[PDB]
């Protein structure tokens, strides 16, 4: 049996016997994370004897 | 007649340099349709809002 009218937008569902509910409960959770490192290091040296 | 020259020279460089640089956003939504929600969501880091 069943037949109550079960609606999403404009489409009606048919909801299974076994089926207590099911319902459009909409969420979103984005998460963006960026990291960038650099290092340099640099080491000269001039030397002269005469 | 006797001659000495003697020369010497020492030069040193060093340098460093560094960057940290780090970004964080967690848009977060609750009902509307799921692809709005999915779409406005995803951050444009462009256009945080
Ligand atoms: C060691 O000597 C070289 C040569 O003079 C140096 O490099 C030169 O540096 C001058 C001035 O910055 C520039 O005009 C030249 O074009 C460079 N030539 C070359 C081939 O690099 C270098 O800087 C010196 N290093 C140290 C640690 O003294």
């Amino acid at each position: 049996g069943g037949c109550s009218p079960h609606y999403i937008l404009n489409t009606r569902f048919r909801k299974p016997y076994n089926v207590e509910s099911y319902t459009p409960q909409t969420q979103g959770k984005y998460e963006f994370i960026l990291k960038e490192y650099e290092s340099y290091s640099d080491f000269e040296r001039n030397v002269t004897e005469k | 007649s006797s001659h000495g020259c003697k020369e010497l020279e020492n030069a040193l460089k060093a340098a460093s340099g560094t960057q940290n640089n780090v970004l964080r956003g967690e848009p977060f939504i609750r009902g509307g349709g799921a692809g709005f929600i999915s779409g406005l969501s995803y951050l444009e880091l462009d256009n945080p809002a």
